[PDB]
DNA sequence: CTATGGGACGATAAAGGTATAAATTCTCTATAATGGGAGCTGCTCTGGCCGAAGCCCG
RNA sequence: AUACCCUCGA
DNA sequence: CGGGCTTCGGCCAGAGGTCGAGGGTAATAAGAGAATTTATACCTTTATCGTCCCATAG
């Protein structure tokens, strides 16, 4: 249901042992982009995962009993960023 | 159910579990009985040592 | 190379003049400029994306990150006191090598 | 919000722009005391405070100032999360 | 979460059978929701506990 | 404590569980060498927050000054402006500044010196002194109240 | 007869001195020593890239 | 709680 | 008969299912001693800010 992170990228580590969770690799990530379903593979990807601020505010919604999901962005995409800027490389946002 | 009565399928496995007594920098861990902040029934399953 | 684009009847030619200029005008758009491709100076990851995950009994685990950051960093502080003393150019070109 | 994430060169002058401060020293953490060293891979000079809201001397440990930085402990004192950007 | 499937034919097209144990697991905060509404549980201690 | 207890639901309200137990944090952790998880702990700082201002309700003084004493943000937001509409009703902006600055001084927030308030509103050393020393009686009365309230319901739910 | 500004007061925290032990880096030792070594070998294709060798050709 | 190696299931 | 010009052959890059699950293994040796800096520890000096007596304006 929910657990320790991963310290690097912050999404549940793997494997009963470490409790843990299921990848949505790419083939379930195209299964649901198959389907219309953007609503759950956004939250999937964005709120069961990789988000800090997510996580925790759809706890507070869940045990609530409101459904709200609040976005925000993943923390592997900020890793990414900042892993592609120390290759030397410029990234920025055109706001 | 009979299968399972006469229990001709269970198996038994061994699992086995450790503890090492690190030399921490303050001093050596000791396998000691006092845990602090330890409940009564647990420790009564527990030994002295 | 716009102006000898043409001259030249060429496939191959025109073909890498072609390249040219289209790296020529990449660059002249996209407001980057050709010396950022040597870079004088180089970033560093911050140190969680680069975690050294202590290993249980007081070990540490170093990211190879880590390693080729202390690599670099080694070489290049060996570089600097190397050419304050003025060592010969053989040692000092063989520094550069290192460190490139 | 934001859109069309750019890809270029960086630049020296951008780089130094990026970083908070400039790395010099090798090792990373003294066997001795566990803290990360000056100019280091891990300094707090540069990277950010090992615990969130604190300072390298603990001269001020209240929770109050989120962005002084102290006279003796010139390593901000923030939010621990800033290690990572 | 996962497990081994098994064949159910007493199941209806658009339903699938669910261990108690991965269901109470997966879940949680949903019961601890609904405890917390219901009054049955105070703290969320005693949530867990329950 | 109920004290203890309402001080960590307020911080773990105000602050988020963190983007992780820093890699050099927990470096030098493991190298110089609670029941509910982080989310579960959130969700009952939350529920006791609920719990605290739910039972307090009858009295808004109560519940001002708590979340002045322990919340942050737009809770001390509002607790602050409470606070100064209860003590000092008919204060002028000036005054009224000065106020909420000797109020934010009382729960350790900037400016920490009387000095600075004074500099910052133009008041007399004197009054600003004997009105934070009638404050500060007035707060701890009225928090004492509030602790005495509300402990009863706190073992009570646990 | 009372609330408030004004001024006196004083207990202490910071600032500077100022040595002082820790601690942590820096510098030396004088028979002679004067080109390293693991590196795989059993993909498979596709694709692109240079570079050389014929192939028209006027 | 990071990387390889081995083994196994669909 | 040199010269563009097409074509071909050798060389290197990149890419090769997913999700489990378990197990295991992960990396060493100059002492001396001189010197320099730094964190520590005690102490004095100045300002600061908490503090209250006092005259006065309404």
């Amino acid at each position: 249901s929910t657990g320790s992170y991963s310290l690097v990228t912050q999404q549940p580590l793997g494997g009963k042992a470490q409790f843990g969770g299921q990848r949505f690799g790419e083939m379930e990530v195209w299964a649901l982009e198959a389907y219309g379903a953007a609503y759950t593979l956004q939250e999937m990807l964005t709120v069961k995962s990789d988000d800090v601020n997510g996580r925790t505010k759809m706890y507070k919604n869940i045990v609530d009993g409101d459904h709200r999901m609040e976005a925000g962005m993943p923390e592997s995409f900020n890793v990414l960023i900042k892993e592609i800027r120390s290759l030397g490389i410029d990234i920025e946002l055109e706001t | 159910e009979r299968v399972v009565q006469e229990d001709r399928f269970t198996t038994i496995h061994i699992q086995e579990l450790t503890c090492v007594a690190r030399d921490t920098k303050l001093g050596p861990e000791e396998i000691t009985a006092d845990i602090p902040n330890v409940g009564e029934a647990a420790l009564n399953k527990l030994d002295e040592a | 190379l716009r102006e000898e684009i043409p001259q030249t009847n060429s496939e191959t030619k025109i073909k890498k003049l072609s390249k040219r200029l289209k790296l020529m005008e990449a660059f002249q758009g996209s407001g980057n400029k050709p010396e950022w491709m040597v870079l004088t100076v180089l970033p560093v990851l911050p140190p969680d994306l680069r975690p050294l995950v202590p290993l249980d009994g007081g070990r540490f685990a170093t990211s190879d990150l880590n390693d080729l950051y202390r690599r670099v960093i080694n070489r290049n502080n060996r570089l600097k006191r190397l050419l304050d003393l003025a060592a010969p150019d053989i040692i000092v070109r063989n520094e550069k090598r290192m460190l490139q | 919000e934001f859109d069309a994430i750019r890809i270029g060169l960086a630049s020296p002058e951008m780089i130094r722009s990026w970083s908070f401060g400039e790395v010099k020293k090798p090792e990373t953490i003294n066997y001795r005391t566990f803290k990360p060293e000056r100019d280091g891979l891990f300094c707090a000079k540069i990277f950010g405070p090992v615990k969130d809201y604190e300072c390298l001397c603990g001269k001020y440990k209240r929770l109050k100032h989120r962005g002084v930085i102290c006279e003796k402990c010139g390593v901000e004192v923030a939010l621990a999360k800033v290690r990572r950007e | 979460g996962r497990s081994v499937i098994t064949v159910g034919p007493t199941l209806r097209l658009h339903q699938c059978g669910l261990p108690k144990k991965m269901a109470l697991e997966l879940f949680k905060p949903f019961i601890f929701g609904k405890l917390e509404g219901r009054g049955m549980a105070t703290t969320i201690k005693a949530a867990k506990k329950m | 404590s109920t004290e203890q207890a309402l001080a960590v639901a307020y911080w773990m309200f105000e602050q988020q569980p963190g983007p992780r137990s820093s890699t050099a944090m927990v470096i030098d952790s493991l190298r110089e060498r609670s029941g509910l998880s982080p989310h579960e702990w959130q969700a009952q700082a939350v529920m006791t927050v609920r719990f605290a201002q739910r039972q307090l309700a009858a009295h808004p003084l109560e519940l001002a000054v708590v979340r002045a004493e322990f919340a942050r943000g737009r809770d001390f937001v509002l607790g602050l402006a409470a606070l100064r509409d209860w003590l000092k009703p008919a204060a002028g902006p000036i005054e009224q500044r000065a106020a909420l600055a000797l109020l934010m001084r009382m729960f350790r927030r900037p400016p920490s010196s009387i000095r600075e308030i004074e500099r910052l509103s133009g008041l007399s050393k004197s009054t600003l002194h004997r009105w934070d020393k009638e404050w500060r009686e007035r707060v701890a009365a009225l928090l004492r109240q509030a602790l005495l309230r509300l402990e009863e319901p706190m073992a009570q739910v646990g």
